[PDB]
């Protein structure tokens, strides 16, 4: 059976801050292709971690 | 680099803490530590 | 200091049981793509003339 | 338990105490009898009906025997300290002594 | 790393010959051998104790 | 959890459950700031004892 | 001792060769190896179930 997984949490530090809002916040990615993990997980930022 | 994905809503969170004590404050005023009278002036 | 903490270890340690039932099944689907034909015999049958 | 009350002249003595540990296993016991359904439905006064006092008087007794074939296991059962309840070299103390010859 | 040192000069008895005399031997807080001649050996100390990190 | 709920032919199979008890222990955390008594009153601007 | 076999000259699931069926009656009750196989094997007393320590 699953384990009715759902990623809604995404930590990640500083550095990846502007790149993790880009995966979600924008509905194109990096190319104007698209974004399908736009409005999916919600980042909060952190620098505890490295 | 450091990446975590996690659920929020779940009965569980991940990498739980856990608060077994209070931030209790210590202290070396006076007359309670040798620091003070045996001792220099000194307080931690 | 004590001789030997290492047998003490069954009364100290504590219980937290809040890792227990923390999971749940997925949320109910058939409703949306499947309806209830609520029945009492052994072996339902369904008829149609076309 | 705790230390004797020493002599103190120069200065105070701190001392380990000690500990140690003990795991028991529980058990069970039959209490079963069977008996045919008709003499029951067909009691009298005299037989089948004082089996309920029979059955209290074993359970009180019960814990007489169970302590008694315990103590005639302690060769071959342990104690705490993980040898023979009665041996000969229980590494208790530094002066090993023995409870058995 | 092994938590438990007396680095202080301090006293504690450890038993030779027929006594136990002032000695700084094991002097630690975890065991794993010698734990009926340790207790002897490892009598708490009588002075000033003061502890750190041999991670030996 | 439960096992998931098979078909039935013509007999129930009595299953079981497993247990992953998790097993962690506790850590001490200090720090603390050795200051000289005289100087915490020997200040004017209000420094040196908020800390 | 043996603390059950559960046979009743029936197992619980024996699966071999990818084909799980139902015989030798190899039910056991302790965790002296094989624990995370020994759900497998176990977990599945289709008939009845009787306890008959072998003290092994």
């Amino acid at each position: 059976r699953p384990l009715d997984i759902r990623p809604n949490l995404l930590v990640v530090p500083t550095t990846l801050r502007s790149k993790a809002k880009e995966v979600v916040g924008v509905q194109r990615l990096a190319n104007g292709a698209d974004n399908p993990n736009f409005e999916l997980v919600q980042v909060l930022d952190t620098a505890w971690l490295n | 680099f450091a990446p975590a994905a996690d659920p929020g809503a779940a009965w569980y969170l991940l990498d739980t803490s856990r608060s077994l004590k209070p931030l209790i404050y210590q202290e070396r005023m006076k007359p309670s530590f040798t620091s003070m009278t045996k001792e220099d002036d000194e307080q931690v | 200091a004590i001789i030997t903490p290492a047998l003490i270890s069954a009364l100290k340690t504590s219980f937290q049981k809040h890792f227990q039932d923390a999971l749940a099944t997925a949320p109910s689907t058939y409703l949306q793509v499947a309806t209830v034909i609520p029945s009492t015999t052994a072996s339902n049958t369904y008829g149609w003339l076309g | 338990q705790f230390p004797k009350l020493r002599e103190w002249i120069g200065q105070r003595v701190i001392k380990d105490m000690a500990a140690q540990g003990y795991q028991i296993t529980n058990k069970l016991f039959e209490s079963t009898v069977g008996v045919k359904r008709t003499d029951i439905e067909d009691d009298n006064l005299g037989v089948y009906g004082p089996l309920m006092q029979e059955m209290g008087r074993a359970a009180g007794a019960h814990p007489d025997e169970l302590v008694f074939a315990l103590l005639k296991a302690g060769n071959a059962n342990l104690c705490y300290d993980g040898q023979n309840f009665f041996d000969t070299d229980h590494p208790v103390y530094p002066n090993v002594d023995g409870t058995g010859t | 790393e092994v938590e438990g040192v007396f680095v202080r000069a301090t006293v504690e008895r450890r038993c030779r010959a027929g006594f136990c005399f002032d000695k700084e031997g094991q002097g630690f807080a975890d065991g794993v051998l010698s734990d009926e001649q340790l207790e002897a050996l490892e009598s708490d100390p009588l002075l000033k104790v003061e502890r750190c990190t041999f991670s030996g």
